[PDB]
RNA sequence: CCGGGCACUCUAACGGGACUGCCCGCGAAAGCGGGAGGAAGGAGGGGACGACGUCUGGUCAGCAUGGCCCUUACGGCCUGGGCGACACACGUGCUACAAUGCCCACUACAAAGCGAUGCCACCCGGCAACGGGGAGCUAAUCGCAAAAAGGUGGGCCCAGUUCGGAUUGGGGUCUGCAACCCGACCCCAUGAAGCCGGAAUCGCUAGUAAUCGCGGAUCAGCCAUGCCGCGGUGAAUACG
């Protein structure tokens, strides 16, 4: 039950460095401290380190992963 | 009672306006 | 109200969400009256020294 | 945790406000901050003179800045330019371009600031506060002065142990809204600490 | 009450009948400050005394609050380090509270639906000598001259 | 011709204008009983005219304002006493026992700080 | 009657009959009687079987129901713990999922109250 | 038909100075229609009496604002005279409309 | 609503008014009991106000301040995370467990406040949150706005339900650079525990308790069920 509005919204920081990527290839680990970003068909198949507040975590991105959010994938907190 | 979204008293406890209790 | 927080002040806070008000007098950050742009302390203190115009004590 | 401000608890009868002009919500926070710098910047350089209040009052960009002071002659200087350079001051702050007055207090021992400015250099230059304030009281009664206190706190003569010499006479009613009494608050500075001084002179009924 | 005596609350009188008993019993019923919903609940009871009973609802009323009313009851005491039960008398104003507080309480007990019929059979039953009111007051009346040998211990 | 009596209870005014006629009370144009009959207490407002027994002598146009409408009933009762008694003051030793023309000086009180509702003190357990 | 499912309201209201029916709430028994032209105020024993088969007609294929819908729900949060999403973990350890705190009270999400020492 | 609404902090300085302005409009002027009360704006502040937790006292202060409602008929040119620059009142506000 | 007028209501300045003054009884007096008259009496009701001092009470984390300590970091900037962590325990609250109730429709009364990068009538689109357009309002004159319980009519008929809306799935709105951690709101679906609560324990003596809604401060938004105020309906009981 969640929504942000018309106009998805995605940090422009890796925005153009996945471009950029598929413009030549399909280089390796990539980081990333936005975690706010959307994801976006563009970037399936490629791996973002997202940073969790402490360290980077590899974060292999899929097809049934679009329109979540880089942190969804990148627990912060550790328990148990 | 109060708490439930659907209904006028729901509404008027939670200060909104919708479906269950529109502005006339 | 550390002196480095009282850059607060700033033409360019970069946004507008991270603007927040402060104690003109004292430094404070929480509790900062928007009329007077005191803080609550303050503004005990000088309504009792009388510098506020019209401000009396409410009693009914 | 008790004794309001005297002050401020007859600010409705028998006491007025030293602010006093009208100002709308979008205004009053800026008017009220420039009689703040105002009052900052004037104790900063008067208090040589023993200004005891200092009223100000607000039409139209016109600011009428009075200051009571005891010893005028130090705030008008050699032939009048001091008040010159502190209007100068003034118009540097704030823009407003205003004028300025000086009212001599008559009795400066009647206005309880300058009584307790009076009992902090004292004690600041390590005078014996009991008969600093004894002393006090007494120059405060023996001219008119209905009533009068005069409170030191802890820290008293440099010891460990703040305490608070109490050393009061007359007729001091705070809970009468009527009293008309002027208080007076000053601190000292010492190498050992901070003292406060209070200052109570009760004068009139009606 | 240390001081003073606590003088008692004269209320106003009724609206149909002109009986202060009646607006009492009006007050018991009042829940949570609706006057007129605790009106409303006694008159109609009021219209289910009549039409099923022939006589006055007002004289079935008083007569079944003096059944309710009782005439000794039984009060805690420390003595001696342990807690008995004495039995005294009551004083008139307390038998008239707890004969409306048990008539309310009685007739909110019943299995019938709505306010008006519980309070109207109620009514009529302990007129009759019978319902949960006047089984309260033969407990009370039971526990109270059930423990007589502590009648010294009155105070 | 025309007897006015204002009447106060509970922040509600009434004005009560008393005309000699039929009977039939008016209140803010609508009938006694199309803005009462609803609330029980709202014969009590009549009591005044029982209490001289006239119930048909004067009728009524009130003008009510303020609070609740049971505060507008014992208003409506204050201003008819009032309104009697300017007719003949000789009704005043008949209204003086009943309290009809005593003003009712209960209002609801303060909310103060601390409380709940200006007396009711927050619940604590100590443990 | 039987209507969209083996489930058989019997005895009541039309629209809280229907409601009774795992993916109509009240609005949607509302919207079903109103588009199907059926009075909610008749009881089920008192239906046409014709206005059975029209109620039937429509809800059976309007939206997706009994079957379908716990399969989806279950599909939808097996994606969300398949794919190593946060409230795929929060549902892997039975926590609340849409950001509610856990120091206190969300017992409804974690069950019974197992006490321990301290 | 001019209108007049006078704001300020003090009830008595809004008043001496509205009795002032009528005394001098009424020698030069109509029949002035009086000062109307204009009901208060009173804003209320609530502040916890010490600098820590201790809720439970806050002694609150309020700020009230009064105004005036002159209103002279007949704006006749010799009532300007004695008035658009006569005034003791120093903390009250003036607005002025045709 | 227009003409029209300050009688009433209201509005806010001043003033009158209650002092055991008067009557009876008691009493040495102060005063007590009752009564008259009065709007009100025996402190009329509510605030503001809280002594010498006590708790080496609380706060150097609002501010000030003595001493001590850090000064290529115990100072400073930024991104992100954290203060929202959950096997558990307590305090304060909110919503309930229903028929003196719930729901739907129609309809009737309040006070105190707030409002210009604001309140937003009204029209259109939209089931709705809301969006587009746009009138008025420097505001006793325009707006927030609907007060709610209540009344009238109808539905529900004692069942975990037309009680109760926790949880969760899905689809959206708005604020904001940005709602994953971690916002509120709307719509559909889901429908939990809960049948008046053990030992124990709390508040309140009159417009009080109880219950019902309204506003405000801080705030772009908001986790407010908090806090401070406002009015509506309006009890029970005090032998001691
Ligand atoms: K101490
Ligand atoms: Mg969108
Ligand atoms: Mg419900
Ligand atoms: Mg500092
Ligand atoms: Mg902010
Ligand atoms: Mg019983
Ligand atoms: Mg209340
Ligand atoms: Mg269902
Ligand atoms: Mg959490
Ligand atoms: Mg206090
Ligand atoms: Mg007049
Ligand atoms: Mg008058
Ligand atoms: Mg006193
Ligand atoms: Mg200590
Ligand atoms: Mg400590
Ligand atoms: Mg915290
Ligand atoms: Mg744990
Ligand atoms: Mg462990
Ligand atoms: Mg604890
Ligand atoms: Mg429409
Ligand atoms: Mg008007
Ligand atoms: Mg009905
Ligand atoms: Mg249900
Ligand atoms: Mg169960
Ligand atoms: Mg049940
Ligand atoms: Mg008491
Ligand atoms: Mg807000
Ligand atoms: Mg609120
Ligand atoms: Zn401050």
């Amino acid at each position: 039950p969640r929504s942000l509005k018309k106009g998805v919204f995605v940090d422009d920081h890796l925005l153009e460095k996945v471009l950029e990527l598929n413009a030549k290839g399909e280089k390796r680990l990539i980081k990333t401290w936005s975690r706010r970003s959307t994801i976006v068909p563009e970037m399936v198949g490629h791996t973002i380190a997202v940073y969790n507040g402490k360290q980077h975590v590899p974060v292999y991105i899929t097809e049934n992963m679009v329109g979540h959010k880089l942190g969804e994938f990148a627990p912060t907190r550790t328990y148990r | 009672g109060k708490g439930d979204r659907r209904t006028r008293r729901g509404k008027i406890w939670r200060g909104t306006y919708g479906k269950y209790r529109p502005r006339k | 109200a550390r002196k480095a927080l009282i850059e607060k002040a700033k033409r360019t806070p970069k946004f507008k969400v991270r603007a927040y008000t402060r104690c003109v007098r004292c430094g404070r950050a929480r509790s900062v009256y928007r009329f007077f742009g005191l803080c609550r302390i303050c503004l005990r203190e000088l309504a009792h020294k009388g510098q506020l115009p019209g401000v009396r004590k409410a009693s009914w | 945790g008790n004794k309001i401000h005297p002050i401020g608890f007859r600010l409705g009868i028998t006491r007025d406000w030293e602010s006093r002009w009208y100002a709308g919500k979008k205004q009053y926070r800026h008017l009220l901050l420039e009689d703040q710098r105002i009052r900052g910047l004037l104790e900063k350089e008067l208090y040589s003179a023993g200004l005891a209040r200092v009223d100000i009052e607000r039409a139209a960009d016109n600011v009428a800045v009075t200051v009571h002071v005891a010893k005028p002659g130090v705030v008008i200087g050699r032939g009048g330019e001091r008040i010159r350079v502190l209007r100068e001051e003034l118009a540097k702050l704030t823009g407003k371009n205003v004028a300025l007055n000086v009212q001599e207090v008559q009795n400066p021992n009647l206005s309880a600031p300058l009584v307790a400015q009076r009992v902090a250099e004292q004690i600041e230059r390590r005078f014996a506060v009991r008969r600093a304030i004894k002393q006090a009281v007494q120059r405060v009664m023996e001219s008119g002065a209905k009533g009068a206190k005069v409170i030191v706190s802890g820290r008293i003569g440099g010891a460990e142990q703040a305490r608070t010499e109490w050393a009061a006479q007359g007729r001091v009613p705070l809970h009468t809204l009527r009293a008309n009494i002027d208080y007076g608050f000053a601190l000292a500075r010492t190498t050992y600490g901070v003292l406060g001084v209070k200052a109570y002179i009760f004068l009139g009924e009606v | 009450a240390r001081r003073r005596r606590a003088e008692v609350r004269q209320l106003q009188p009724d609206l149909v009948y002109g009986d202060v008993l009646v607006t009492a019993f009006i007050n018991k019923i009042m829940r949570d400050g609706k006057k007129n919903l605790a009106a409303r609940i006694f008159y109609d009871a009021c219209k289910i005394i009549q039409e099923k009973t022939g006589q006055e609802p007002l004289k079935v009323f008083k007569q079944a609050v003096e059944n309710v009313k009782p005439r000794m009851e039984v009060r805690s005491r420390r003595v001696g380090g342990a807690n008995y039960q004495v039995p005294m008398e009551v004083s008139p104003r307390r038998q008239q509270s707890l004969a409306l507080r048990w008539l309310v309480q009685a007739a909110n007990q019943r299995p019938e639906r709505r306010a008006a019929v519980r309070i109207a059979h109620e009514l009529m039953d302990a007129a009759e000598g019978k319902g949960g009111a006047v089984k309260k007051k033969e407990d009370v009346e039971r526990m109270a001259e059930a423990n007589r040998a502590y009648a010294h211990y009155r105070w | 011709e025309q007897y006015y009596g204002t009447g106060r209870r509970k922040e509600a005014v009434a004005r009560v204008f008393l005309r000699p006629g039929n009977g039939k009370v008016t209140v803010n144009g609508q009938d006694f009983n199309e803005y009462f009959q609803g609330l029980v207490r709202a014969v009590a407002a009549l009591e005044p005219l029982r209490a001289v027994d006239a119930l048909g002598h004067f009728d009524a146009y009130i003008t009510v304002r303020g609070g609740g409408k049971s505060g507008q009933i014992d208003a409506i009762k204050l201003g008819i006493a009032r309104a009697l008694v300017q007719y003949n003051p000789d009704y005043r030793a008949k209204l003086k026992p009943l309290g009809f023309l005593t003003r009712d000086a209960r209002v609801v009180e303060r909310k103060k700080y601390g409380k709940h509702k200006a007396r009711r003190a927050p619940q604590y357990s100590k443990r | 009657a039987r209507i969209a499912g083996v489930e058989i309201p019997r005895n009541k209201r039309v629209d809280v009959a229907l409601t009774y029916i795992y993916g109509i709430g009240k609005a949607r028994a509302k919207e079903a009687l109103e588009k199907t032209g059926i009075n909610p105020a008749t009881r089920v024993k008192d239906l046409t079987e014709a206005e059975v088969v029209r109620l039937r007609e429509y809800v059976e294929n309007t939206w997706k129901l009994e079957g379908e819908l716990r399969a989806e729900v279950a599909a939808n949060i097996k994606r969300l713990m398949d794919i190593g999403c946060y409230r795929g973990l929060r549902h892997r350890r039975g926590l609340p999922v849409r950001g509610q705190r856990t120091r206190t009270n969300a017992r409804t999400r974690k069950g019974p109250r197992k006490t321990v020492a301290g | 038909k001019i209108r007049i609404k006078l704001r300020g902090f003090d009830h008595k300085t809004l008043d001496a100075s509205a009795q002032k302005i009528v005394e001098a409009a009424r020698r030069s002027g109509a029949q002035v229609s009086g000062p109307i009360p204009l009901p208060t704006r009173v804003r209320r502040f609530t502040v916890i009496r010490g600098p820590f937790k201790h809720k439970d006292s806050r002694e609150h202060f309020e700020l009230r604002t009064h105004n005036r409602l002159v209103d002279i008929i007949n704006p006749n040119r010799k009532t300007i005279e004695q008035l658009m620059t006569l005034d003791l009142p120093t903390g009250v506000e003036i607005e002025i409309k045709t």
